[PDB]
């Protein structure tokens, strides 16, 4: 044939992620739009490079709620500023379910594929998403030549051959109906690394300013008190051990949310905060002057 | 002598068990790190928003029967080190 | 548009200084958080 | 101790569970279900209960 | 010493990998001819050594002066046919594998089709076998996309060896009398560096045609693919002969940024000139490394620069910090095997602690 | 304008945006990409929730020449009052790498189309610091420190950064790293004990070379940097007080707990070993058994 | 079979071991997948008759052990 069709695996860069989100999520809940603007090269790779946001609707996303004198606007002045780059798809957010589609993004998603063979619709569901990757699919056509003559899983061949599903019952849905989903991957150069993470100017204070002593007799009083009510129990629950099963160890005595792993935890972690006190307070005093 | 010849090449491989005794500190670093890592993404799902409850009665010890103020009712998984002492009065509780 | 509806309820138990549980006028109980803007003494149990 | 919370955080993250209860059974290996708030939801059995 | 056995001087020939200590293993029975000791280890030599070493010896011994019948043996050519002759014999079929395939699978979908490909090569590998390919036949025909690639491809690892046959397997198959579609032509090429794998001077003669031809052209999708096949090809059939033909031709497909085919000229390139250890192929495949942002040909510019890198122990330790030290998923990659082929076939401590 | 303006978080958008208009325009080589920064304003903590570049140009030359297009900030002032309300012209970043005094003169022709007094954010693209490479300054007047010539110079305002909750998620878990804005065990809180020293120790190399130039090159004085380090003597503490004496009371009440913290512990270690102990016993026995038992299954297989 | 190093001479082959590398290399790209061709390695004691480079069939000893399947 002619084609291959196959569907890229898509690299969103940090630049990119931060700003789809931030737009979904204010406008949400209300369906809201903008373009995506990268690089496409290969037939296995399509970049989001960087996006921007189109106007807000109520009537969901439609071909006949979206601003293209607005679009113009925005390609003039990329032209001015000589960072312009050709559209590689389009991203939405739904306002409140899972990444499926609905028959209206179809509709838009259609002509994205017509402009540009190869496109990519990313949906950003930001009320699901709690980990900022979640909830988050791309999505491409299926054509209805794929369906009949069986060229749907050439995107399974010649990549990973592996989706992650976030949603398991909604994105099976359109898997056969209308779309195929294959997995997303993030990316930055190490120039993007260092500043989304920064280096904090508090970071240096905090560790030369021992806290107040109010704070700290109350902390040591507070937990080591704490932990002769839990020592007791101990001994209790190891009356016998020598007695079978785990579970059974925790029903006769009570040993449920175990004393030992307990009355440990609070050993190691007090024990933790301590050392570091007595370190910074040694260190400022012998520093300083 | 045959078996100190042999010895040496016997000396090689135990170096490489010497290495794996240091690739354990290795392994064991990233894993302590990361145990509060997983542990903290579980404290977000604890706190705010929540949404509240009444806990009707235990159904094993580990899943739950509740109802809601949602205006339905669910099964839901009951997360390990909390109480479990404390749901077998019927009392109110909070489902993420 | 932008900005966005809001639902109102009440403070059902203040729970915290920065944590309130409410009951909203769309039937369900709430437990919620509470942004920096607005002020905590304004907050008291029973207010709208 | 890794693997155990992991496995927790993801049973919270799973989207809820119900309750119902089987009403009858039909011959076509589905079983009528009344979901206790809600109505009635005739459903295929699950594959590894029968 | 004047008598010795010879089965342990050959110990020292392979293991150093020298074509000096060979030739003058076959001066002391050039003084000394029988027929029967001088090619028995000639045999011997050709099966454990690399085909580097034999091409550097036989240069030498038409030199000196010998019998044509050490010369053959040391080209390597009888050595193949011997092992084709037995597999003829003893090739046993599998109903396990026909059955599954058949009943259960499809050739409609491309990602089975390529697993049932992979197979069918391994299975009757030897003489040709035809009685998978004829019942199967709807099968294999019913493929669409790189699983009809897979398909022809395996048409050459089956009929492995066979130096009177294995030009033939792909004569209707070939580029310039086929036109069904791009991947049967390729798939052809690739699958004609196989059958020729080990030795073929003969098969790298006629690809560099293909490659030289297609140089700055894969602004066509037909051109790619059979290109992509073409340059694997060649890198397969003149493993280690050392051309710095090819090495020359397939900078062009690179730097033209060809989308599958410079994946293909990075591998074909350090193929040839492995182990050489080349101050020069390690320098221009990672400055295209870094260069280039498509990322099938980082991918194969970073496995490539591994394999120049094939027996240099201490020398590949300037390589091996670079590749690693980038934040490029494809570098850091290639950059571990680089690390197991300078110290491959014997332990090493350094190696072990660094990965 | 503005008299309120105290800090200015930044979200790590607006960080990362800047950097890549900078590689984007093909400006580098000391040359300067600006651009102007959006968000809301006209509070204590000024936002910045975006940012877009300028069409810009200078000649190092002379400074007092440069390009700044006057279409251009009209059109997209218009297109961002759009996608979010809360968008709006509150300053102009600077890509650094310094605070050139050729600063001021485009501050103050960029004071006509702001609403507030504009800020002059430095955002640095090469990263410097033990603190963040992202300064923040404000335009105000005073007179000098000479009691002579009232002259328009830039205020620092501290920055700590910030980010909605919305950005944050995909922050944390995109990276991939340690981390300076999270940590893990007390092996990374010794870390933090000599990288917080270490900012210290290089800061106060600046301020005794600043007092070297002073009294050598001599640069003119400001009572507000000599001022404030007048400050730094009578706040230091000194020696063979009572005060010490009273640190050293609690230094023996944290080690002694800290000492029955670690006693706890050996009892803790103490139970895992017998837990093995009764382990090893009964694994033993029950290894054995078996093989007892199979030899008679056995030998009923033979004897006929 | 594979052969990582043969015992004809007892001494590494490096075609061997590139075949495998090339083979266990196939993640992003499944087509590439036929480089065990330089790996596998046959087995089989293979005659001379004489200086003929003809291969004789005869009988030759095996001590053990008689083998109910090779099909």
């Amino acid at each position: 044939t002619g084609r291959d069709d196959t569907k890229e695996t898509v690299y969103i860069s940090s630049i990119a992620l931060l700003k789809m989100l931030k737009h979904g999520r204010a406008g949400v809940p209300m369906e809201v739009m903008g373009l995506m603007l990268g690089e496409f090269v290969d037939d296995y790779t399509v970049n989001v490079v960087d996006v921007f946001a189109m106007p807000q609707s109520g009537t969901g996303v439609s071909v006949e709620a979206v601003d293209d004198v607005f679009q113009a606007k925005m390609m003039d002045m990329l032209k001015q500023t000589g960072r312009d780059q050709m559209v590689v798809g389009w991203y939405h957010s739904h306002p409140g379910f899972g990444c499926w589609l609905s028959s209206v993004d179809v509709n838009t998603q259609k002509s994205f594929e017509q402009l540009n063979s190869r496109a990519v619709a990313v949906v950003v569901d930001p009320i699901q998403s709690v980990k900022g990757k979640v909830v988050i699919d791309a999505f491409r056509l299926i054509d209805t030549g794929a369906l009949i003559n069986n060229l749907e899983p050439r995107q399974t061949t010649s990549n990973t051959g592996l989706l992650n599903k976030a949603n398991i019952q909604a994105l099976i849905h359109g898997l056969n109906r209308h779309y195929y989903s294959l997995n997303i991957d993030y990316h930055k150069t190490a120039k993007e690394t260092k500043m989304l993470m920064n280096l904090h100017k508090e970071q240096w204070q905090s560790g030369l300013k021992m806290y107040d002593y109010e704070e700290k007799e109350e902390s040591n009083l507070a937990a080591t008190k704490s932990m002769v009510k839990i020592a007791e129990q101990y001994s209790k629950r190891i009356e016998e051990e020598k007695e079978l099963t785990e579970e059974e160890l925790k029903t006769r005595y009570v040993g449920r949310q175990d004393p030992k792993k307990h009355l440990s935890e609070t050993a190691d972690e007090t024990l933790e905060n301590n050392i570091v006190s007595v370190l910074t307070a040694g260190v400022n005093s012998v520093a300083i002057k | 002598s045959d078996i100190y010849f042999k010895l040496k090449k016997l000396e090689k491989e135990y170096e490489l068990l010497t290495l794996q005794e240091d690739y354990i500190k290795d392994e064991q670093r990233h894993l302590k790190r990361e145990l509060k890592r997983a542990q903290e993404e579980v404290k977000r799902i604890q706190s705010v928003p929540l949404v509240i409850g009444q806990f009707l009665e235990p159904i094993d010890q580990n899943t739950g029967i509740v109802s809601s103020t949602t205006g339905m009712s669910y099964v839901v998984r009951i997360l390990s080190t909390l109480d479990r002492e404390l749901l077998k009065p019927s009392m109110s509780v909070a489902l993420h | 548009l932008q900005s966005i509806g809001q639902l109102i309820g009440e403070v059902m138990k203040e729970l915290s200084e920065e944590k309130y549980i409410v009951k909203a006028s769309s039937g369900p109980r709430y437990i919620v958080g509470v942004r920096n803007s607005v002020d905590r003494s304004k907050l008291k149990k029973g207010v709208r | 101790k890794v693997r155990f919370i992991k496995d927790e955080l993801r049973l919270l993250q799973e989207p809820g569970s119900y309750v119902g209860e089987v009403i009858k059974i039909v011959s076509d290996k589905k079983v009528l279900v009344k979901v206790q708030p809600e109505g009635k939801y005739i459903v295929d059995v699950a594959k590894d209960i029968n | 010493m004047p008598n010795c056995d010879y089965l342990t001087l050959n110990k020292v020939v392979v293991n150093l990998n020298d074509a000096g200590l060979a030739l003058q293993l076959f001066k002391k029975l050039k003084e000394e001819n029988d027929e029967g000791l001088s090619a028995q280890i000639a045999f011997d030599l050709v099966s454990s050594a690399s085909q580097q070493l034999l091409e550097i010896l036989v240069t030498e011994l038409t030199a000196q002066g010998y019998d044509p019948a050490l010369l053959n043996i040391l080209s390597g050519l009888p050595t193949c046919d011997y092992y084709n002759t037995f597999l003829l014999n003893n090739k046993n079929i599998d109903i396990g594998l026909l059955n599954k395939s058949k009943s259960s699978l499809d050739g409609k979908f491309s990602l089975f089709h390529t697993a049932v490909s992979v197979a069918n090569g391994f299975m009757h590998a030897g003489t040709t076998d035809n009685s998978f390919i004829k019942a199967n036949l709807p099968w294999l025909g019913k493929a669409q996309n790189w699983a009809k690639f897979t398909a022809t491809a395996s048409l050459g690892v089956i009929h492995k060896g066979n130096l009177l046959e294995g030009k033939k397997v792909m004569a209707p198959y070939l580029p310039g009398s086929r036109a069904s579609s791009r991947f049967i032509k390729g798939g052809s090429l690739y699958g004609l560096g196989l059958i020729y794998a080990g030795f073929g001077r003969d098969t790298t003669d006629y690809l560099k045609n293909i490659i030289v031809e297609n140089s700055g052209t894969s602004g066509d999708e037909d051109v790619d693919v059979l290109l992509h096949g073409a340059s694997l090809g060649i890198g397969l059939a003149a493993m280690g002969s050392a051309n710095i033909e090819v090495y020359e031709a397939l900078k062009e497909v690179l730097y033209n940024d060809s989308a599958t085919s410079g994946e293909a000229a990075a591998l074909g390139m350090g193929l040839c000139m492995l182990g050489t250890g080349k101050p020069e192929a390690i320098h221009d495949m990672f400055t295209y490394s870094q260069e280039t942002q498509h990322g099938n040909i980082t991918r194969g510019l970073a496995v490539g620069l591994a394999l120049i890198n094939y027996g240099r122990q201490e020398l590949a330790d300037d390589l091996i910090t670079k590749m690693l030290a980038s934040d490029e998923s494809l570098l850091r990659y290639g950059g571990a095997f680089t690390i197991a082929l300078a110290y491959a076939g014997t332990g090493n401590n350094s190696a072990v602690k660094r990965l | 304008m503005s008299l309120q303006h105290e800090k200015v978080t930044i979200a790590p958008l607006v960080l990362l945006s800047a950097l890549d208009h900078y590689e984007r325009t093909q400006t580098k080589e000391n040359k300067r990409c600006v651009g102007v920064i959006l968000g809301d304003a006209n509070s204590s903590t000024i936002r910045v929730t975006n940012s877009f570049a300028l069409p810009f140009e200078e000649d190092e030359k002379n400074s007092d020449v440069w390009f700044l297009d006057h279409n251009y900030i009209e059109n997209m002032n218009e297109m961002c009052k759009k996608i979010n309300a809360k968008e709006k012209l509150i300053g102009w970043y600077h890509s650094g790498p310094k605070l050139r005094a050729s600063d001021l003169k485009i501050n103050e022709l960029f004071k006509k189309y702001t609403q507030n007094n504009p800020l002059l954010l430095i955002v640095d693209v090469k990263q410097q610091g033990v603190g963040l490479p992202t300064d923040a300054y404000v335009a105000i007047e005073q007179v000098k420190d000479d009691g002579t010539s009232t002259e328009k110079t830039f205020l620092h305002l501290p920055c700590t950064i910030e980010a909605e909750e919305a950005e944050e998620i995909g922050v944390e878990h995109l990276l991939r790293d340690v981390r300076d804005q999270a940590a893990g065990g007390l092996s990374i809180r010794l870390t933090n004990q000599l990288k917080s020293l270490k900012g210290l120790q290089s800061k106060l190399k600046d301020v005794v070379e600043y007092l070297d130039k002073v009294i050598n090159k001599e640069l003119p004085i400001n009572h507000t940097i000599l001022g404030k380090l007048q400050d730094v003597f009578n706040l230091l503490p000194n020696l063979g007080t009572p005060d010490d004496d009273e640190i050293d009371v609690e230094n023996h009440d944290r080690i002694n707990i800290s000492n029955n913290l670690q006693k706890a512990l050996t009892v803790k270690t103490n139970d895992e070993l017998m837990v093995i102990y009764i382990s090893n016993l009964v694994r033993s026995i029950i290894a054995f058994d078996d093989l007892i038992e199979n030899k008679i299954q056995n030998k009923k297989i033979q004897e006929q | 079979t594979i052969q990582l190093e043969n015992a004809d001479t007892g001494t590494l082959d490096t075609k061997s071991v590139v075949g495998l590398v090339m083979f266990s290399q196939f993640w992003y790209w499944f087509p590439l997948a036929h480089f065990l061709s330089l790996s596998f390695t046959p087995t089989t004691v293979i005659g001379i008759r004489g200086s003929d480079q003809a291969i004789p069939k005869f009988q030759m000893n095996c001590y053990a052990k008689e083998d109910a399947f090779s099909y």
